[PDB]
């Protein structure tokens, strides 16, 4: 019964976490 | 809700792997850095 | 040594350059934590806490004309204000913090140079003399360090005993 | 603290125990063993332990038995020299 | 036997040579030591034994399968 | 400035993508602005079509047999014909987009910065004001259109009304 | 591209999952278009990886022009095959 | 730089496709990276651990979100025995209409997968009741993962990177990760159980909006401070308690009932709360053992140096072990992996016998899946522990610093260890296989009365000692006139005995000759796998065949055909060989568990007791018989919900077979074939335009063995997972 707003904010927080993952990986620095 | 899977599954299983493999192929054989 | 605690050695890592320094760290955390970042975080906490204290005290007597702005206690107030206003203020603060980001994590700047500065206030500080600079910095640190405990007690009292008094 | 021979150096016992003469540790170990065994026997052997029979004193005494073993080992170490 | 063949097919000679070295130490410790020194099977022999047992196991499995499926009649 | 510092941080983080033009670059800004301008045109057209029923309307849902299992949403449900129609109106432009992205007209602006070239200078807070078919006008209108899309979407989401209905609320309620 | 686009609509059109539906030809055309797009992506990445340091075809600009021509010709071939099969 | 793998100049200059392959397989071996120092190694490991924690928490948040958004959690909590939990929807455009109709189950209205993870039972037990709670948990976990990713980035900054001395501060790390990570965490969990799980199980809704005003106990911490802790045990939930409702509910929050909750056939929540409170207390006390700039505490180097028996039978004792452990990451990694593997095995062994989750042990498929899952992970962890120990010996052991040390004396008499392990393995194998074949032969000749059926007297004696009054041993808790039973009679003996002597449980399943033979087979498997791994670890530094093996590293193909041939001589090859034995023994264990439980569930346990004494019984009554609902997932007549599992079954078989391709045929043949392939490509018009940038060569010897093993393992696991899930879900047993 999760409404579309709940799914959308979950997606937004997931996008923020994804960007943070991008940055962390970049910083591991191959 | 009930519309997202149609949008995302193609992106995650076709577009995302396609672009990912394209970029990895570019980087593996870049020959510089 | 340790002016603050007479019976403990002055913590080795800290030295008077940091405003508000009284060699208080009894746990020796100063030797493990980035003191620049700790000072910046403490200053941000001081400013936020002082603003919160003044806000709760002023709000405790008068409010904006709207009825939904008429909540008397801080907790009832946060419960009563509509979500739109909370999101608005949060967006303002998020913009300010995002602007602060790049400067916060540098290492060639002082704590006061890390947190975003009001251009008028920054110019006034720069025009100030070094001795007066340090005096004002210490003033701020101490007033805010009092305000932090003030606000914590305020909120705990409000939550437990109904009214923040 | 690596030691060879037949008796470890007293420093293994720690700053406090290493200074205690052997007879003192021996008597302390005997007292501790007696108290611990007596406590462990009074509850759960001589008397069944229930919800309303939990004596803190007996729990402390029971915990005292490993202290008795440690003190008897320390007493021997002090005795050898 | 088919499963047994995989032991020779997958593994290599060095492991078995070292294991035999340990076993030979055990024998020597009791003054039992064959004059003909034991050796792990050569690489070629290892492959040959693995293949022979693989074929025997497969052929025998199908042999029994067919004969029992076509003799219950 | 803060914007300049963010752009420099992006350049340092991802030099390859910034070099090719991907990310916060003026070429990307222009492309997104052009797309958003066309998108506002297309949203206005979609509203008008909904008002006049040119779209087959949500009453009708595509048949599973003819359109296969792609038409399937969840289980028995199928994509409505209106959603399909809008999707196809978009697919026309997407096919055009691929054609013009890999085989650009010689005089056309490339999607990505040419290997030798570098991105054009930043416009600034207020782009140089010059009327007519000039680059500055295009960039200003693209920024305006993208901002408009953002804030009308915000209106629709916050109030909960459909985006098309929020657009209708604006104007003089001409559309629907 | 012209050779390989016209060539590619047929298999999807006649052996695709929608071959028995009245929209088989359009589904086949769309599948051919998608595959052509994939192949042009492949060509672009191959050109950007192989020839990196108008002429013979073995150059960055030569291969880029070849790929643009291939995309246009492949879409043309697919469209022409669709047009032909639409009425036959 | 200059190519794909920066961390290897040698691989970067490699012109073949090998450069790519090894570039993938050397990435995480930070020690071997060019220009790598100890400090950077530790910091990179720290950041990688942050990233891994973020991955775990995002995985958990995904599970929660999918159950909340697409699951039927509310319907399930309403009626948790008859409905099937949902995992996620199935949006597969490749499905046909009959497939969509077939996979529509549970709540329905969309294709869906029935979750076999048991997460539904766990979440229901811990107090969750609504999709909103699951969603909030998932959002919290997403935020936590973002925080961990940010922390990982942050601790790579120059001013935040911890110094090398910080990592090697063993005392403080142990203190905090014992009292804090284990003890305070357990204290918080028991606080949750008292405040949320128990009230939720008794029909009372406690949430973030009301948990600060509704004390978990009516007395509310007055007994705790006054010392009248007995108050918290008074008035437990009576046996006629409907879980999740106030019907027959009690008020106790800390009890020691034992046994199982009659309605849910699981552990009492109050028992779990008391357990975790005691564990938290013990761990918090344990964490104050080592000194950390506070004067009091133990110094572990002194402890290790001091434990050398004066009899001299251990030589120098444990002298020098502190330096080896702190300076070697591989040794401590192996220790951690081994302990984790033992714990994973323990969880597998204890969850099935002592059900912790409400209404589990009736969802048979979930129990089988969980047991198999954790046992396989335990096997993997044990193999990894031994592999990293071999690595430690190869590249971290210093024989001068361990002179006459206990660890050095391990290598001093390695021959004895390996030879006696070989003897035990041969003894067990010979005789267990002989007994199995003897039973097979006698039963084959229609004379089952001649079977060698050995009664497991010792295991049955242990069961009796715990209170199993079925074998008539009359020992310890099975005899009333015994100090043990009378001493324990008051606290937990009644419930524990009621649970153990009841045959509607997994607590101490009755055992017979079949259990005896299978246990000896398991012992054979464990001993043989240990033999392989220990031989690899001890001979890693050199053998008579390669006295200088340590100079060639941990993983090298061979040393050539000279002096007899030296295929699979490296320690990595010992690990590779031991992986097969690990898989085989874990398969034996899982086969034994699954068949016994299937026979029990069907209601005819006699079938196992009869047919487990000879191998044909295993092949017929377990594999042939229980695969019928699986291979019938899709037939020419139609298909059903199990079609996916049948497809995965065949897929696992295919992958398993493909592994043999790399394990049997070796490189030279394939390299000579790729030669002709290269020639053919170079001599083709219209294809000479397209030329490879990386020269295509056959897989390396070690890489080929690894890939073959990977295919073998993937196929093995997929096929057995498909079998265990499909059979159980198709016959509900
Ligand atoms: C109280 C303080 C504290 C706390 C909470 C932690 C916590 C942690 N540290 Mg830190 N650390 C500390 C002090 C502390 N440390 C100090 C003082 C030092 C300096 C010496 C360090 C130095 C340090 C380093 C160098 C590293 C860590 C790492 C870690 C993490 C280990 C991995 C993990 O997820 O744990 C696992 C947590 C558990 C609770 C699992 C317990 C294990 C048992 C076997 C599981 C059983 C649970 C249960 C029965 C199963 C059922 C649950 C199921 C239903 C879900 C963890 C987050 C590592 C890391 O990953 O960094 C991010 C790492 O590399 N720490
Ligand atoms: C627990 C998993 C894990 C972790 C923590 C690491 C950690 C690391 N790896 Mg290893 N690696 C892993 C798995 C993992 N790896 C696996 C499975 C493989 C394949 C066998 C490898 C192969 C590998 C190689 C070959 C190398 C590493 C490297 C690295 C380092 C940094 C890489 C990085 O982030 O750069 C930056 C990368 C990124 C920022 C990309 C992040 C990916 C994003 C988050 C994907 C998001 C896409 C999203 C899902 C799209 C959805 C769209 C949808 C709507 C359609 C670091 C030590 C490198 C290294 O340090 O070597 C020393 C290196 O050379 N790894
Ligand atoms: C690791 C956790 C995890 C896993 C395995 C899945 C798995 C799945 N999700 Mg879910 N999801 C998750 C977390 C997860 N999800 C979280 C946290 C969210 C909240 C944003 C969602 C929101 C979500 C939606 C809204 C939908 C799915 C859908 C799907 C399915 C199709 C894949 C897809 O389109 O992804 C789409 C997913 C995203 C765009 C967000 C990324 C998901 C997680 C966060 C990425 C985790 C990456 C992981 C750490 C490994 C990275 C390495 C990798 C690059 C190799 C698939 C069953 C679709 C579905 O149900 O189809 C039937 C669908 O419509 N997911
Ligand atoms: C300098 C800060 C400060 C000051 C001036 C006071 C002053 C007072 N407090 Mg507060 N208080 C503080 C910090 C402070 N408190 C903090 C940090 C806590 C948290 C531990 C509390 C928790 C607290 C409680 C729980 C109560 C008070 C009460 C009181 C009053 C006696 C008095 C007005 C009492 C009160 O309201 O008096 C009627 C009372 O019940 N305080
Ligand atoms: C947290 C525990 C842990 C940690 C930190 C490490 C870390 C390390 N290990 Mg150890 N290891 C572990 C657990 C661990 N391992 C376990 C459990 C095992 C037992 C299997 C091993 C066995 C092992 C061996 C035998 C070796 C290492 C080595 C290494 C080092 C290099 C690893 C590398 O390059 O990866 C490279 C990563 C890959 C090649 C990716 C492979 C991933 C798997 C095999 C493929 C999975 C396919 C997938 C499931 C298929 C999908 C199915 C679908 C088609 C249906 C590195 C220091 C090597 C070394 O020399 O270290 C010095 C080495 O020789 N490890
Ligand atoms: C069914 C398959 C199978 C069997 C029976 C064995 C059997 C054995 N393996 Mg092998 N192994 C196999 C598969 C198999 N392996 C595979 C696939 C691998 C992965 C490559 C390995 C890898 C491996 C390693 C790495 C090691 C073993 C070891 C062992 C021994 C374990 C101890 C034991 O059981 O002694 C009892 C012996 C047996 C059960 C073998 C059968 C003996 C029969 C019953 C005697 C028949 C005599 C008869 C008269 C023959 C007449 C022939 C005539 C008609 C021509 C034993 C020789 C270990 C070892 O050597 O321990 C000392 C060891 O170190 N194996
Ligand atoms: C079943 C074990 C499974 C785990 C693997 C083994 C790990 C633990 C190894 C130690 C096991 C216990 C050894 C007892 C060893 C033991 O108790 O004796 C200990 C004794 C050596 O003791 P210390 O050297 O510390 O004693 C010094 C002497 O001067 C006496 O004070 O050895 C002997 O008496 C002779 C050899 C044993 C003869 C035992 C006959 C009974
Ligand atoms: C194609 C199509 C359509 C369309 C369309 C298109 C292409 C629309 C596109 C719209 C688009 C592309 C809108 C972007 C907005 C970006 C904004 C507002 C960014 C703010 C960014 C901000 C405020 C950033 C702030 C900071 O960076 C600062 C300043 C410094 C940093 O330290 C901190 C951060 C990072 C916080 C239809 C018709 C609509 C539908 C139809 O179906 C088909
Ligand atoms: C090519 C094309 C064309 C053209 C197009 C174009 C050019 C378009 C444009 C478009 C556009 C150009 C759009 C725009 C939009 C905008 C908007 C919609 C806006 C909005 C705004 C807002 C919302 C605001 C807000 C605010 C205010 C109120 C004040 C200030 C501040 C703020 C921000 C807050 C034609 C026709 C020929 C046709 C075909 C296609
Ligand atoms: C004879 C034969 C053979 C072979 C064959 C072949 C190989 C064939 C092929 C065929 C093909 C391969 C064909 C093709 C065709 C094509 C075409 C016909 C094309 C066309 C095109 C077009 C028409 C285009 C158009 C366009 C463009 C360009 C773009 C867009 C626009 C337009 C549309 C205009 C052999 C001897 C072996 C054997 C026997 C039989
Ligand atoms: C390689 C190597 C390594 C590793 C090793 C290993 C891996 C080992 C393992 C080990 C193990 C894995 C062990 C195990 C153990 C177990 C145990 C030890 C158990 C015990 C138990 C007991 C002792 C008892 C119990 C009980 C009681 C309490 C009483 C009654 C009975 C019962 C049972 C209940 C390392 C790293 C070190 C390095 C070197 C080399
Ligand atoms: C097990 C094994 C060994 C060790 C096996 C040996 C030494 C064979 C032992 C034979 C015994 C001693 C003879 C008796 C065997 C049976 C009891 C009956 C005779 C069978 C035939 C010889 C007639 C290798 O040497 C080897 C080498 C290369 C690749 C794989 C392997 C391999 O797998």
């Amino acid at each position: 019964m999760v409404t579309d707003t709940q799914v959308f904010i979950a997606l937004v927080l997931a996008l923020i976490s994804a960007l943070l993952a991008i940055r962390l990986g970049t910083k591991l620095y191959v | 809700a009930s519309y997202l899977p149609s949008i995302l599954v193609p992106l995650v299983g076709i577009v995302f792997p396609g672009v990912a493999m394209a970029l990895l192929f570019l980087y593996i054989e870049k020959d510089d850095i | 040594m340790s002016k603050s605690i007479p019976f403990i050695q002055r913590p080795p890592a800290l030295t008077g350059e940091m405003p508000g320094d009284v060699g208080f760290d009894p746990l020796g955390m100063s030797e493990n934590l980035n003191l620049g970042y700790m000072q910046a975080a403490e200053l941000k906490h001081c400013r936020v806490a002082m603003l919160a204290v003044v806000g709760v005290l002023v709000t405790q007597f008068i409010h904006l004309p709207a009825d939904q702005f008429s909540a008397t206690s801080p907790l009832d107030a946060i419960a009563k204000v509509p979500l739109a206003g909370h999101l608005q203020i949060f967006g303002l603060i998020a913009g300010l913090e995002m602007g602060s980001l790049n400067r916060t994590y540098d290492d060639s700047t002082d704590a006061w140079g890390k947190l975003i500065q009001d251009p008028s206030g920054a110019k006034q500080f720069a025009a100030k003399s070094a001795a007066d600079k340090a005096k004002s910095q210490l003033q701020e640190i101490k007033n805010g360090r009092l305000a932090m405990i003030a606000i914590m007690g305020m909120l705990i009292q409000t939550a437990l005993f109904g009214h923040p008094l | 603290t690596y030691w060879e021979g037949k008796a470890p150096p007293s420093k293994v016992l720690g700053p406090v125990v290493s200074q205690i003469p052997s007879p003192a540790l021996g008597v302390i170990s005997l007292i501790c063993l007696g108290v611990g065994t007596y406590s462990v026997h009074e509850s759960n052997i001589f008397h069944t332990l229930t919800a309303d029979t939990i004596n803190p004193g007996y729990i402390i005494g029971s915990l005292l038995t490993p202290v008795a073993w440690g003190t008897h080992v320390a007493s021997w170490i002090q005795k050898q020299n | 036997i088919w499963a047994f063949s995989l032991m020779f097919l997958f593994s290599g000679r060095g492991y078995w040579q070292e294991l035999i070295e340990s076993i030979v130490w055990a024998h020597n410790k009791i003054k039992v030591a064959p004059a003909i020194q034991p050796r792990a099977l050569s690489i070629t022999q290892g492959r040959a034994v693995g293949l022979a047992h693989y074929l025997l196991g497969g052929i025998g499995t199908t042999w029994a399968f067919f004969l029992a499926r076509i003799i219950s009649v | 400035s803060v914007f300049t510092d963010a752009t420099e941080a992006f350049s340092k983080d991802y030099p390859d993508f910034y070099k090719a033009g991907w990310g916060p670059t003026t070429k990307a800004e222009r492309w997104n602005g052009r797309h958003a301008m066309f998108g506002w045109v297309l949203i206005v057209a979609t509203g008008y079509a909904k008002a006049h029923g040119l779209i087959p309307d949500p009453e009708v849902a595509l048949n599973l047999k003819e359109w296969g299992t792609l038409s399937i949403l969840a289980g028995p449900q199928t994509i409505s014909n209106e959603r399909a129609v809008v999707l196809i109106a978009n697919v026309h432009a997407l096919f055009m987009s691929l054609c013009a992205a890999f085989a650009p007209l010689s005089f056309q602006d490339p999607l990505l910065i040419p290997k030798g070239q570098k991105d054009e200078p930043a416009a600034g807070l207020i782009p140089a004001i010059v009327p007519g078919l000039t680059k500055e006008a295009e960039l200003l209108n693209g920024r305006l259109a993208m901002l408009g899309l953002v804030l009308v979407m915000g209106h629709s989401l916050a109030t909960g009304t459909p985006f098309l209905n929020s657009v209708d609320l604006f104007l003089g309620n001409r559309l629907g | 591209g012209m050779a390989h686009g016209y060539l590619l609509v047929g298999p999807f059109d006649k052996l695709g999952p929608l071959r028995n539906s009245e929209i088989a030809l359009l589904s086949g055309f769309l599948s051919a278009v998608g595959l052509i797009t994939i192949l042009t992506l492949c060509l672009t990445i191959y050109g950007k990886v192989s020839f990196q340091e108008n002429k013979d075809l073995l150059t960055e600009d030569g291969w880029s022009q070849f790929t643009s021509g291939f995309l246009v010709g492949a879409f043309g071939g697919a469209g022409f095959a669709y047009l032909t099969l639409l009425n036959l | 730089a200059t190519k794909f793998p920066k961390f290897s100049q040698a691989l970067a200059q490699d012109p073949t496709t090998r450069r790519i392959w090894f570039g993938i397989a050397t990435a995480h071996d930070f020690e071997t990276h060019d220009g790598m120092t100890e400090e950077k190694l530790y910091q990179k490991i720290f950041a990688s651990h942050f990233g891994h924690l973020a991955i775990i928490f995002l995985w958990t948040s995904g599970n929660l979100f999918h159950v909340a958004w697409q699951g039927n959690f509310e319907q399930w909590v309403l009626n948790p025995l008859k409905v099937k939990p949902i995992a996620h929807t199935i949006w597969d455009p490749h499905f046909g209409e009959p497939a969509i109709k077939a996979f529509t189950k549970g709540g329905a209205f969309y294709p869906v997968n029935i979750a076999y993870s048991g997460v539904y039972h766990w979440w229901y037990t811990i107090g969750m009741r609504t999709n909103n709670d699951l969603y909030l948990g998932s959002i919290g976990l997403i935020i936590l993962s973002g925080l961990l990713l940010f922390a990982g980035w942050l601790h790579l900054q120059p001013k935040f990177s911890p110094s090398l001395s910080w990592f090697k501060n063993n005392e403080s790390r142990l203190n905090h990760h014992l009292s804090g990570l284990f003890g305070v965490s357990s204290l918080a969990w028991t606080g949750h159980l008292v405040h949320v799980a128990i009230p939720e199980s008794r029909g009372t809704h406690i949430g973030w909006d009301n948990f600060l005003t509704t004390p978990p106990h009516p007395d509310g911490l007055a007994p705790f401070f006054s010392g009248n802790w007995n108050v918290y045990a008074q008035n437990p939930d009576t046996a006629q308690h409907i879980f999740g409702t106030s019907q027959g509910s009690g008020s106790a929050i800390l009890t020691f009932l034992g046994g199982f909750h009659p309605q849910t056939q699981s552990l009492w929540l109050t028992d779990m709360a008391h357990h975790h409170l005691a564990i938290a207390v013990i761990f918090i006390i344990a964490g104050h053992m080592y000194r950390t700039n506070f004067g009091i505490g133990h110094n572990m180097k002194e402890i290790l140096d001091a434990h050398r028996p004066p009899g001299g039978r251990l030589g120098a004792g444990h002298r020098g072990l502190f330096d080896t452990i702190t300076n070697s990451l591989h040794m401590q990694l192996g220790l951690a992996l081994a302990s984790l593997g033992v714990i994973t095995s323990l969880t597998a062994q204890h969850m099935y016998a002592i059900s912790p989750y409400a209404f589990m042990a009736k969802d048979f498929t979930t129990q089988a899946a969980l047991y198999t899952h954790h046992q396989y992970i335990a096997g993997f962890l044990m193999v990894g522990a031994f592999a990293h120990g071999a690595i430690f010996f190869v590249r971290d052991y210093d024989p001068e610093a361990n002179k006459n040390n206990v660890l050095a004396r391990m290598l001093e008499h390695k021959e004895a260890i390996i030879s006696h392990l070989s003897w035990v393995s041969l003894f067990l194998g010979f005789h267990t296989l002989g007994l199995y074949i003897h039973n097979d032969t006698v039963v084959a000749f229609g004379q089952p009365e001649k079977q060698i059926l050995v009664e497991p007297v010792f295991a049955q004696f242990i069961q009796a000692a715990s209170g199993k009054a079925l074998y008539g041993f009359d020992t310890l808790l099975s005899s009333s006139e015994s100090p043990a039973t009378v001493a324990g009679s008051a606290i937990w003996l009644p419930g524990w005995l009621e649970a153990i002597n009841s045959e509607k449980n997994d607590l101490f399943l009755t055992i017979g000759p079949g259990d005896f033979l299978v246990h000896h087979a398991i012992a054979l498997g464990l001993h043989t796998t240990t033999l392989i791994l220990v031989k690899g670890a001890l001979d890693a530094r050199g053998s008579k065949l390669m006295p200088d093996k340590k100079d060639f590293g941990y993983s090298f193909p061979c040393d050539g055909p000279g002096r007899g041939g030296t295929c699979d001589i490296s320690a990595w090859d010992a690990f590779y060989l031991s992986m097969f034995w690990m898989l085989n023994t874990i398969g034996w264990v899982t086969f034994y568990w699954h068949w016994k439980h299937v026979t029990i569930w069907q209601g005819n346990p006699a079938q196992f007791n009869e047919s487990s004494n000879y191998l044909m019984g295993w092949l017929r009554d377990y594999l042939w018989l229980n695969s019928s609902p699986l291979i019938n997932g899709y037939n020419p007549y139609g298909m059903n919900s199990l079609s996916v599992w049948a497809w995965m079954f065949l897929f696992g078989h295919l992958v398993w077979a493909t592994g043999f391709m790399f394990l049997i045929s070796w490189r030279g043949y394939w390299q000579e074939l790729i030669e002709t392939l290269v020639w053919a490509h170079e001599r083709t018009p219209l294809a000479n335009l397209i030329s490879w940038k990386d020269k295509p060569v056959a897989l390396s010897i070690v890489q080929a063995r690894l890939v073959g093993l990977a295919h073998f393992t993937v196929g093995y696991i997929l096929t057995y997972a498909a079998f265990v899930i499909a059979s159980t879900a198709g016959k509900f047993g």
